[PDB]
């Protein structure tokens, strides 16, 4: 915050916590904002409070192509109290809790799991860090830190300390050169090829992935397009070259290219700016392939809303997560334990787990209860 | 001559490396058939798509990107750099022309591209470009049968080499063609044998064996029997690249041809046509055989009115864009 | 009268999907036709699955596959990590009118 005063702007720091971010499954937004490019296929520390092992966000980048550097993100493993605990969110969507399925919600240690729309899943936990993972059209990962562990970080993602020359401080005290040769020191498994220097731009292969890449990503950079409300905040000359090389490098163009303007908005978003409605006549097959009953929403800003949850309150929605867009039950509806999408008079309140259908008076323990709306109210 | 830098498509999907390695590979889309792509910079990046005419394995576009500027041949046409253009196109180093029986597109010091529009497609690429490129046409580094299908020290197969060498569209995801059966006919009436052994190539089997041309001439024979000579035609070309003079092959039955009245179709006739605009062209030429429509020796071709090929003393003079009949006189003021 | 009667196909493995980079299975309408499997001109729905895995649906594979009513299935090797596929097939369904 600014305040304009003796001639000039006396600017002092709201905290702010701290957000790391790959995205194209290659490129990584630090902690301290130094965008690099990784092509590699190993298991990588993307984040680790190096004094201690509290927690351990690690990801797993998976070569994808013919080429060296068409590589796609394939899992996030949050290791937790030493590896005690293990959440994986795979790229399907799939959420293993100690290596076991667990479907979401889920709330237990302080840990919350649950997606606020079809495309991202949240994994909140009390011990500062959140990680908020998107699966459509492509895996990507995002972390938020509570600025509290400011310059004590490591791994992929800095060390968190404002300061952009030190962010490829390597475990031997000296900061590495390029991207690639940083992250072959924080692999997993010894056993992992090192990542290669990438020059060749894939965007001159194909004179018609050329023209189709630059047509559509220069969407971006476009004044009077719905992205230019951000431009004056951030400036997306290096998300238009995530674009290009995506698209360019992708099999999947479509996909890539929506994942690249899907990163751009979000980044936006999270800066604090609403951008919307720009998906004209671009990624629309997302908005078509929403499951039936939802359907899609540029600014979802909290919970899902349940059944379950107007009933009987709900730990979920009790965590703050920059507003992501998605695939949601629209307002005035709730789905229930069904999944289906109702309104509040299609489903039931819920006393002690019991289905108590809607519109319905019973009775318990002396007293006289009604069911109106999905709201449970007792008398007596 | 071009005696290992040179690569080809012909017929039914059979592709001729530069290093002599031959194969089919039935794919329906896009492949990298040449780029520069051990280098720092690239030099050129030439595509094909096949599809098909009814039955028969097309080319049905050929793109080739080669420092900055865009050719992308179709549909009987020619873009350059997006914009349609009216054969011949010169520029300097590059130019492209209907000549013979193709369109060849020849950028100079960089590679030479034959392309009948229908079936075949030859490559002549510069030696520098040993070793530095990639594709259909192989590694040009000289070893044929060793380094083109080890990938990851794996030995791989014609479908998993024309498979590796793929480039979707942006929006389209073409299959791979599946393995075909097992093959059938052969050669019964020994017409392959008795036209590919005959006298007509007998020094070609000095320079460029046949048995994979052989077993391509019975795989066609397999196809429609109006469609065996694209593998005799392509075993003149490659004769007539290693060095050695083709003798004519054709008769009135072999895939015979027809050229204009004075005009004779020659298998090995010399490349430089002498016209009586340049009457004495055919010099010093350096170029090997090629084939196609020429005239019988002492009389040249007339290019300034088109009227065949003509004795060198009845042929018509040009002057400032007028033609002049033999006979004719004009006068300057001082001539 | 005309009524529509329609029903499901049998299962289409046409292929076994090859270890390598370029591998991987290609189960085409085209393919189909050409190897004298039957394929309806029309249809409403097809269903794509692992012939060696018969109980695990596509998604919980989570391998890159694409399998369409208009086109057919296709995985390819070198999308997935480890860079192969498994041994998939497919089958299609076909209604015509009978008269009642
Ligand atoms: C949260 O973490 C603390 C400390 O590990 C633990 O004792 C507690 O059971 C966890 N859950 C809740 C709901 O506090
Ligand atoms: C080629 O272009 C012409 C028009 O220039 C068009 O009529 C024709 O259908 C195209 N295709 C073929 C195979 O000739
Ligand atoms: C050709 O390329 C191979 C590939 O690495 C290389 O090992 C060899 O030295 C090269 N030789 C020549 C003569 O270019
Ligand atoms: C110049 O040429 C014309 C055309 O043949 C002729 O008629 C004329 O007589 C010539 N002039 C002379 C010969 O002085
Ligand atoms: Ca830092
Ligand atoms: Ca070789
Ligand atoms: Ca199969």
């Amino acid at each position: 915050s600014c305040t304009c005063s003796g001639g000039l702007w006396q600017c002092q720091d709201l905290p702010c916590p701290g957000t790391c971010s790959v995205q194209g499954g290659a490129h990584i937004s630090t902690y301290d904002e130094k965008l690099y490019d990784l092509h590699g296929d190993c298991s990588y520390v993307l984040s680790k409070k190096c004094a201690d092992s509290s927690f351990t966000v690690l990801a797993e980048l998976r070569k994808c192509g013919l080429t060296d550097n068409e590589n796609c993100l394939k899992a996030v493993t949050l290791s937790l109290d030493g590896g005690d605990t293990a959440i994986r969110v795979q790229a399907d969507g799939g959420v293993f809790l100690n290596s076991i399925y667990t479907q979401l919600p889920l709330s237990a240690a302080n840990i919350t799991l649950f997606t606020p729309s079809s495309f991202f899943i949240v994994v909140q936990t009390g011990l500062g860090l959140q990680l908020l993972v998107q699966l459509v059209p492509l895996m990507q990962v995002f972390v938020r830190l509570d600025p509290a562990h400011q310059g004590q970080m490591c791994g992929l993602c800095g060390n968190f300390n404002q300061n952009q020359a030190d962010d490829f401080t390597a475990l031997s005290g000296v900061v590495e050169a390029t991207g690639a040769a940083f992250a072959n020191t924080w692999k997993a498994q010894a056993a992992c090829a090192n990542a290669r220097n990438s020059f060749e731009d894939p965007c001159s292969l194909s004179v018609e992935n050329e023209n189709y890449a630059r047509h559509w990503c220069s969407r971006l950079t476009d004044p009077n397009s719905a992205f230019s409300r951000c431009h004056s905040i951030i400036n997306p000359k290096p998300f238009h070259s995530n674009c290009m090389f995506d698209t360019c490098n992708c099999e999947r163009s479509e996909d890539c290219l929506c994942a690249a303007l899907s990163s751009y908005v979000h980044a936006c978003a999270a800066k604090g700016v609403q951008l919307s409605d720009w998906r004209d006549g671009v990624c629309t097959k997302y908005m078509q392939n929403c499951p039936k009953s939802q359907r899609y929403a540029y600014v979802v800003d909290a919970c899902q809303p349940t059944c379950r949850g107007l009933s009987e309150a709900d730990v979920t929605c009790s965590v703050s997560f920059v507003p992501v867009d998605g695939c949601t039950c629209p307002a005035g509806t709730f789905l229930n334990d069904a999944g289906a999408c109702v309104p509040a008079q299609e489903c039931p309140c819920y006393a002690h787990g019991t289905v108590l259908a809607p519109g319905e008076v019973v009775h318990d323990e002396g007293a006289v209860c009604s069911c109106t709306g999905g709201k449970l109210s007792c008398l007596g | 001559a071009h005696n290992g830098r040179v690569c080809s498509t012909w017929g039914d999907f059979h592709y001729k490396t530069f290093d002599g390695d031959v194969f089919r590979f039935p794919g329906l889309c896009n492949y990298v058939f040449s780029e520069h792509c051990r280098a720092a910079y690239e030099d050129f990046n030439v595509q094909l798509r096949r599809g098909l005419v009814g039955s028969r394995p097309v080319v049905t576009r050929v793109v080739i990107k080669a420092q900055g500027l865009v050719l992308e041949a179709s549909n009987g046409s020619v873009l350059i750099n997006g914009q349609r253009e009216e054969l011949p196109y010169s520029r300097t180093g590059l130019l492209v022309e209907q000549s013979g029986d193709y369109i060849k597109v020849s950028i100079r010091l960089v590679l030479t591209f034959l392309w009948n529009g229908e079936d075949s497609a030859l490559l002549e690429l510069d030696p520098k470009y040993a070793n530095q490129t990639c594709g259909l046409c192989g590694d040009f580094n000289g070893l044929p049968a060793f380094n083109e299908f080890y990938a990851h020290n794996a030995r791989l197969t014609p479908l998993q080499f024309g498979n590796l060498q793929k480039l979707d569209g942006p929006t389209e995801q073409c299959p791979d063609p599946l393995p075909l059966p097992a093959g059938n006919c052969t050669d019964e009436e020994g017409i392959c044998h008795r036209t590919l052994l005959g006298p007509a190539f007998a020094e070609c089997h000095a320079l460029v064996d046949s048995t994979a041309y052989l077993a391509a001439c019975a795989q066609d024979l397999c196809r429609c029997p109006t469609c065996p000579c694209a593998t005799f035609v392509e075993y003149s070309r490659q004769c007539a690249h290693a060095g050695g003079q083709p003798r004519n092959w054709r008769c009135p039955e072999l895939c015979p041809r027809t050229c204009p009245l004075n005009m004779q179709h020659q298998e090995c006739g010399s490349p430089c046509t002498d016209t009586c605009s340049n009457p004495q062209r055919a010099q010093l030429c350096e170029d090997h055989c090629v084939d196609g429509c020429f005239c019988p020796p002492g009389t040249v071709l007339d290019d300034i009115t088109h009227s065949g090929c003509l004795p060198l003393g009845q042929c018509p003079c040009t002057h400032g864009g007028r033609t002049y009949s033999p006979g004719t006189s004009f006068n300057t003021t001082c001539s | 009268c005309v009524r529509e009667v329609c029903r499901w196909s049998s299962w289409y493995n046409g292929h076994r999907p090859e270890p390598g980079l370029g591998g991987g299975d290609f189960e085409t309408f085209e393919n189909l036709r050409q190897r004298g499997y039957q394929v309806c001109p029309v249809l409403a729905d097809i269903e794509c699955r692992a012939a060696q895995l018969p109980d695990m649906p596509l998604e919980e594979l989570g391998q890159q596959v694409d399998c369409d009513r208009m086109r057919g299935l296709m995985c390819a090797n070198s999308q997935q990590s480890p860079p192969l596929c498994h041994d998939y097939e497919l089958r299609v369904l076909c209604c015509e009118y009978v008269p009642c």
